[PDB]
């Protein structure tokens, strides 16, 4: 493995409204970290033990929390780390056809167990030209991902899940699907009788996303849309307007949602909003761990700010949130 | 922060090679003075600064001069493996040796070379911002080491003044001997060393041979082993300057704690986990065992027995994974012992230091790898026995003027022998007087 | 002399000019000898990075196009919902 | 703002060849004359030393003069020799014979009209002409006599421009020619009237530079001429590149010369260090300033410690802070305050240029006006008086046509130059 | 509304680059003169008009001339980044410098160039409808800045008459110095400047170096830092013309309030929140703290200590979030202080200005971003010490008539030295007399 990692990170300062850059080092022999300042050439923090940080979470484009600061990994600061990550930078596409929508959560969980990082995801319907050329169905899920020894790892999906996955490795086809599947365009989200569930960034980094989606499928709900979006601070504020003055952790929720990318799903069922609220559980994980031990927030939540998932509370706002996620963010 | 090393003559240069090998390997500077082209992170660290300065291209070069009157040893350094580490101006060599004559080094030959040394040291001292002492390595048995070492220490002491000067000195062993004229040179050296040094560390080759025979399993030791042990000791003492720790010790704290009166500055040195790799897997090495070890006379690097005297002060340096409570429990256990005695005017006999960096392992070395070590420097009245035997050998030779015609021909008055012998007699009487107990009646 | 000879042996081995010549007099053509060339090519130059000229002035580094960018003086843009509502209200 | 160079005699032609190699390298001019540079900063002042010939080519604004073509064939045979314009080589058919009178009166007046015609052709082509720059030795024959003749004619024809000279003078230890004192004395007499500013170099000082600083085992005249060409090309650098504080030959003269006869200067160039040691010490302004005032690095036999500085100038090339320069010059003036003439409140001028010479991080050239220059002239005057009392070789000069009165005038003028420097050395406010 | 800027020589052009960088970035004009507006609705505010005029296509061009005798710096501007911003006629350059000679600039060389400059200024003044003064930037230490600046100010003063002329002038520092002949040029400049200027602002590079070392953390400053600070000062003083505020201050109000007698027009300048970005978020920066800051001598851009003199008038410009009540409380606290003293004939010592626009932050800059700032211009008898030191250096040099033959050769009578030196002596005695307490009543 490694003896010392080295990354340079940026930290968005809310009080100053500047972006500061530091140098983060991780010693893997005894799990200690240390931070330096690039602009001043001075020490920011000694070697201190930090057990919540693990070598598996260290990759480019990730987010970590060190003493109540959100640090985003930007670039390699050393050539040892650059050589160790010489691979793991090529982007490939794995499709899920119509027969595999029922097993998509297990597919995503299997990808996470294989040390693969998902860089985008969407539920789309492709044009007929790419449909014929690639060999996929009309309605499919497109997953974009990267990682070490990627092609040899994804070969196992052919025997675990027969005849529901298509793997793409040629760069030209990847460019075509990147231009076509993602980017500005239409959406498959409905505008009535729907609910929206949002997977928070901390659950994204920890990776319980496949279990959440598969639990939703198992309970009987239907997924009508899915995508990943990155929220700015103003976007996070406009998403949580109704929670201002009502809950005590408004600002912490704002910074958590603006920390990193988040997954947003849409659920359609009978009495969708109440059913999703019942399956997610109460807002506080402490109540869940005592009275509602089977809920999602009991397994994937630690406090009110980081309860794992977010669900619509008022039935008057479900099309509003669905529109905000699947039209305003997606199209522009 | 900074310290300047001055290496004189054959023993001092050869011990210097081992010291700079170790300091390079501990910081990680390659023998060509650079660092690995890959390990660079963008913002380096100050720990080298005690011993190295960097050029604008990032090469490292060390804060040392190598001084000799014969070329051969310095030419070995110039043609060896470390050719690129040293600056060539720093390596100063004369034409011909001082031929075991203190007079030849001091009066005739060293007088030409001494001004280059002062110019190099000045050029070093101008490129500093917190110089805090000189470290000097030499042997007093030979002519150039004694004579030029004394002359250079006198000049340094006038020019730089208050700055501290700590000497590591190889004295003539009590029955192993290498040259006939050793007593004369050692007496004449010691006369100058009394006035112009702040702490003097004592070494005997016979003790380091004994230590390498009993603890290590070496039947046929050679000078490289002794020099590696000395280098390890110096690295342990200077580690307090270079790495983070619980209880730091600045070089002025050694002099403040160890020296009670301005003449009583000669100290004994010892080192605990000298052990081979095969022994290392049969034994645990906790703090209390090595603390008990450092007080046994089998651990000492000078051939003197401390049971024939009284301790005045001890300085214990712990490096590695040690916790202060174990140091306190160990020192209290040592204090309990009946064969360890302190003078009654020194109730608080100990100074402690604790540093986190464990001792380094050298590729060709003979010491095992260990998580902790302790090094001791201590002031004791037993040292008076070391001087008395040299004085007896001087008296035996001087009764017949056995070799004096060389010294008088090379420029010295016969009177200088008697002056030095009287000064060492007064030093012996100082160690007799300081150890007494008075005002018992109250 | 040793370091200079090692330096001159360090470069790549084999219309051109003679930067320096260790020999005082060169054999030349026929029996015709020639000489006077410089002993070393490192007079008034650095051997660490020779053939390097720093053709850059102070003003170009100080008043570049990065310092004139107005994108850093703009306050951050609103969220999409606020933009839509702003258009509707206007 | 274009400079015209004149190269006279063997030393002058050789130094000129090395100078024009250095200048062609700095501006990226191929030995064929084609511009091959890689930044506009190189091109935008090429006019200062080069004229443009058709489709790319540049030709160097220089006049070459000698009495026997042997040297001209040697420079033409050199690696850069082709660049020079054929019509710019002027030569006679018999040598100077190391005699000042032949070079000044007999072959001088025969050739001089063709040189004035070439210099006028070269001068009238400039859109605005800056001063002339001349390199020659005083100990030789044609260099001294015809150089000073030509200097007098150019001073008659262009009295409003600047006249600057670089000059080689006989060493105190070994003579290359027996009659050196006569030629030196007559040349110094001519120079003190005609010149605006004159720089003097001793070959002994270049040998001491090479041996102590560069530790060269077997130096050659190519090294000495490279040091001279480096400093010569350095003095003009602020004329021809941008910088934070521009400077000019006239501004140097205005700041250096307190009174019009006191125009003889010392020279130095700072970043000198042997190839073995250079890896061990980086360049910085304190190091350059310390080397700059160290007498080992100065190109005259006289030592500053026996005199006092009236004025000095430093031209810095490279990207550097003004704070370090001003505070270094203040610190040096304060620490050595006894060596600076007290009725001038600040003796040092600084100047800063952005573009250093190739292969140096930073460089400075130093020009110094110091009374210790009087020591060089006294030695030459002594040797002159020793030969003249005995008429040792005078019949050669008198047979060429010299009046003996010329020798007594030159002796009196040189003695007055030494006396004026000595009087200003010991001057006081009162 | 409009003001025209005149930039002379090396310092004036280099300071002009920083000034126009700032005015572009503050208004939002791009380097090619265009304004990248975000909406078509509404209309673009008139504030640019003080410094820019727009063409019928909407390009902006600035109301400035750059004057030099050597081409190189102006050719650098012509080839730099702002090539398209300036009109090419505005950038005027001669062939050769004034070689540190005031006489060469004034008599021989500037006389050829001056009529083109006057024609350009006329072409500017015809394209105005409320010109209310000239701002001039030059250094008095060099030859062309002194000689051509004086000659040009004389011609403007004859042609335009009553219109005001306010100078920002770089004077020779009291112990840092750059050229030998600085005293002659500064004396001869100051003689002309005395008669033909309404307010003169004094600058010393040594003070801005001290300010950048102490408050900012810059070890190796260069002229771009000083010029950016000067540009900030000019932007603060001219902000009162350009943006809305509670208490505006027109340049004639400046002249009316600061100058008591027509010769007493030399003023000190200081700027308060010089602070780095890392320090700025640990501290509040209230009105009273920056008001207390502007009176300490560590804040000044001229090397003089005002405790050795008396204030006659102060003009305080506040920009940003300030409320008048806090200004009143601050000024009353200053008035209470015992180390601040006013001449007894000036009881109402203060003028205030309050502008709503906070200071702009420049991408490469070294100042922090702050919501408020205060700038002070003040008239004080302490300025007499600067002239006394220049005149003393002149007397030492003039005693031997040092370098004088250059000045006499380039066209000047020797008498002009004595006239100027006597006029500056009378100005020094004027500052002695005006500052004398009226203890005598008849
Ligand atoms: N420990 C140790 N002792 C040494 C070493 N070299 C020499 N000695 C001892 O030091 C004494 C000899 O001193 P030298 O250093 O040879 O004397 P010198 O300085 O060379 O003086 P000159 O002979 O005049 O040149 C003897 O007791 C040797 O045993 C060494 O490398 N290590
Ligand atoms: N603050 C500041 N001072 C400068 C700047 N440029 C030059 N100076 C100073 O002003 C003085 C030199 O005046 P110059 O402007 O170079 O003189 P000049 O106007 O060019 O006159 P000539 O040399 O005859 O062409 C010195 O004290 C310099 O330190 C600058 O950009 N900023
Ligand atoms: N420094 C230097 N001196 C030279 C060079 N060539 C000749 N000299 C010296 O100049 C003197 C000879 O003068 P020379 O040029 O032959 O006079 P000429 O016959 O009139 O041209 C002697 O002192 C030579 O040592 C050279 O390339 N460099
Ligand atoms: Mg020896
Ligand atoms: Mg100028």
């Amino acid at each position: 493995a490694l003896e010392r990692y080295a990354f340079k990170v940026d930290y968005c300062d809310p009080q100053a409204n500047l972006v500061r850059q530091y140098l983060l080092l991780y010693f893997a022999e005894d799990s200690t970290i240390e931070m330096h300042d690039l602009k001043t050439k001075r020490v920011f923090l000694k070697r201190c033990a930090y057990p919540s940080l693990t070598p598996r979470e260290l990759f480019i484009g990730a987010t970590v929390g060190v003493f109540s600061r959100s640090l985003k990994l930007v670039d390699y600061g050393d050539e040892v780390t650059r050589r160790h990550f010489s691979g793991s930078e090529a982007e490939f596409v794995v499709f899920i056809q119509e027969g595999g929508l029922c097993h998509m959560g297990s597919i995503i969980d299997r990808m996470h167990t294989w040390e693969l990082r998902i860089t985008n995801i969407r539920l789309v319907d492709l044009p007929d030209s790419l449909c014929r050329d690639l060999g996929v169905s009309r309605r499919c899920v497109a997953i974009l991902f990267k990682g070490s020894n990627a092609i040899e790892k994804v070969g196992g999906l052919s025997t675990e899940f027969p005849n529901m996955t298509v793997v793409v490795a040629e760069p030209s086809d990847v460019n075509s699907v990147r231009g076509a599947a993602f980017g500005p365009g239409g959406t498959t989200a409905v505008m009535k009788n729907c609910s929206v569930c949002v997977i928070k960034p901390h659950a994204i980094m920890s990776g319980y996303q496949g279990a959440i989606i598969q639990r939703l499928i198992d309970e009987g709900f239907h997924i009508t849309a899915l995508g990943m979006y990155s929220l700015t601070v103003a976007d996070a504020e406009d998403f949580l307007e109704v929670y201002n003055g009502v809950v005590p952790e408004y600002q912490r929720l704002v910074e958590q949602m603006s920390s990193g990318p988040c997954w947003a799903v849409q659920v359609c069922a009978e009495n969708s909003v109440s059913a999703l609220r019942a399956i997610c559980g109460p807002h506080d994980p402490d109540v869940c761990h005592v009275l509602f031990p089977h809920t999602i927030r009991s397994k994937y939540g630690v406090d009110r700010t980081r309860n794992g998932v977010h669900c619509t509370d008022l039935e008057e706002d479900a099309p509003l949130e669905s529109e905000f996620f699947f039209s305003l963010l997606q199209n522009a | 922060r900074e310290a300047i090393c001055i290496h004189i003559g054959q023993a001092g240069c050869q011990v210097g090679n081992a010291c700079w090998e170790l300091f390079c390997l501990e910081h990680g500077i390659q023998p060509d003075g650079a660092m690995p082209s890959d390990k660079t992170i963008g913002v380096e660290d100050d720990a080298f600064n005690t011993f190295f300065s960097e050029t604008g291209a990032g090469k490292h070069v060390p804060r040392a001069v190598f001084l000799d009157l014969e070329p051969t040893v310095v030419d070995e350094v110039r043609t060896g493996t470390y050719r690129q580490l040293f600056h060539p101006e720093q390596l100063i060599s004369g034409k011909e040796d001082a031929a075991n004559n203190y007079a030849r080094g001091h009066y005739t030959i060293g007088k030409e070379i001494v001004d280059l040394c002062l110019d190099r040291i000045r050029k070093l001292a101008d490129n500093c911002t917190g110089l805090q002492g000189f470290l000097v390595y030499h042997a007093v048995g030979g002519g150039t080491g004694s004579g030029l070492g004394a002359l250079l220490l006198e000049r340094l002491s006038v020019d730089y003044g208050k700055k501290s000067k700590l000497g590591y000195t190889v004295y003539p062993s009590p029955q192993v001997s290498t040259a006939v004229v050793e007593p004369y040179n050692s007496v004449l050296s010691t006369h100058s060393l009394l006035e112009h040094t702040d702490v003097a560390a004592m070494l005997d080759n016979e003790a380091i041979y004994d230590l390498t025979r009993r603890n290590l399993d070496i039947e046929r030791p050679t000078y490289t082993n002794l020099n590696r042990l000395i280098g390890q000791v110096v690295s342990s003492l200077t580690a307090s300057l270079r790495f983070d720790g619980a209880l730091n010790v600045d070089l002025t704290e050694f002099q403040t704690n160890l020296v009670p009166y301005p003449r009583i500055h000669f100290v004994l040195t010892s080192y605990a986990p000298v052990i081979s790799a095969e022994k290392a897997y049969h034994e645990q090495l906790s703090v209390s065992e090595i603390s008990n070890a450092v007080f046994e006379p089998a651990s000492m690097m000078t051939k003197c027995d401390p049971r024939h005297g009284k301790y005045m002060a001890c300085c214990l340096m712990y490096r590695g994974d040690v916790v202060p409570k174990d140091v306190n429990a160990a020192v209290a256990t040592i204090k309990t012992k009946r064969t360890i005695q302190f003078v009654d005017w020194s109730p608080t006999g100990f100074k402690c230091g604790i540093n986190y960096q464990p001792p380094t392992v050298v590729p060709g070395g003979d010491l095992a790898k260990v998580q902790r070590a302790v090094c001791m420097i201590a002031n004791s009245t037993a040292i008076a026995e070391v001087f008395a035997r040299i004085d007896h050998k001087f008296d035996l030779m001087y009764s017949k003027r056995a070799f004096v015609h060389w010294y008088v021909g090379e420029g010295m008055e016969e009177g200088e022998f008697s002056e030095a012998r009287e000064d060492l007699a007064a030093l012996e009487k100082d160690y007799e007087e300081v150890g007494a107990e008075s005002a018992d009646m109250d | 002399e040793k370091v200079l000879e090692d330096d001159l042996l360090a470069q790549q081995p084999v219309t051109t000019v003679l930067r320096a010549s260790l020999d005082a007099i060169r054999p030349g053509k026929n029996d015709r000898f020639t000489g006077g060339y410089s002993s070393t090519p490192y007079v008034t130059s650095d051997a660490r990075n020779p053939h390097s000229r720093f053709l850059q002035t102070t003003n170009r580094e100080d008043y570049c196009e990065k310092n004139a960018d107005l994108r850093t003086l703009r306050r951050p843009d609103l969220g999409a919902r606020s933009r839509v509502l702003l258009q509707v209200a206007l | 703002r274009e400079i015209v160079c004149v190269q006279a005699g063997q030393c002058g032609n050789q130094i000129g060849s090395k100078f024009w190699e250095v200048i062609s390298d700095e501006h990226g001019v191929d030995p064929t004359g084609t511009y091959q540079g890689d930044s506009d900063l190189q091109l935008e002042r090429i006019n200062v030393y080069f004229d443009e010939a058709t489709g790319g080519r540049y030709v160097p604004r220089s006049v070459l003069i000698d009495l026997e073509p042997g040297t001209m064939d040697s420079v033409r045979a050199g690696p850069y020799g082709q660049i020079f314009r054929p019509d710019n080589f002027i030569f006679g058919q018999s040598g100077a014979g190391n005699n000042w009178a032949k070079g000044h009166y007999t072959e001088g007046a025969e050739l001089i009209d063709s040189v004035l015609d070439v210099c006028c052709k070269e001068a009238e082509s400039c859109d605005c002409l800056q001063g002339f720059q001349i390199c020659h030795s005083l100990g030789g024959g044609t260099g001294s006599g015809m150089g000073t003749l030509l200097i007098s004619k150019l001073r008659e024809q262009y009295p409003d421009r600047i006249m600057m000279t670089f000059s080689i003078i006989p060493s105190p230890k070994v003579s290359d020619t027996v009659v050196e004192p006569y030629n030196t004395t007559l040349s110094v007499h001519q120079l003190v009237e005609n010149s605006d500013e004159s720089m003097c170099i001793d070959n002994e000082a270049l040998y001491d530079i090479c041996f102590r600083t560069l530790k060269l085992t077997t130096p050659t005249f190519g090294d000495l001429n490279h040091l001279v060409s480096a400093v010569v090309s350095g003095v003009t650098c602020c004329l021809r590149f941008p910088g934070q504080l521009n400077s000019d030959l006239r501004k140097l003269a205005v700041n250096l010369v307190p009174f019009p006869r006191l125009h003889f200067f010392m020279m130095g160039f700072a970043p000198l260090t042997s190839r073995g040691s250079q890896q061990y010490r980086g360049l910085s302004v304190p190091e350059l300033t310390q080397q700059m005032f160290d007498a080992k690095n100065m190109m005259q036999a006289a030592d500053p410690r026996h005199g006092r500085y009236l004025t000095a100038s430093a031209l810095f090339r490279g990207r550097m802070s003004t704070k370090e320069v001003d505070e270094q010059m203040l610190n040096v003036q304060n620490k050595n305050s006894s060596y600076f003439i007290e009725w001038i409140p600040n003796n040092i001028k600084s100047s800063v240029c952005d573009i250093p010479p190739k292969g140096l991080k930073m460089a400075v050239t130093f020009i110094g006006n110091n009374t210790c220059i009087q020591e060089m002239f006294r030695r030459v005057g002594e040797q002159f008086t020793l030969m003249f009392r005995r008429k040792a070789f005078l019949h050669w000069y008198t047979g060429e046509g010299m009046d003996e009165m010329e020798f007594t005038e030159a002796e009196s003028n040189m003695n007055d130059l030494v006396s004026e420097y000595q009087q200003y050395q010991d001057a006081t406010i009162e």
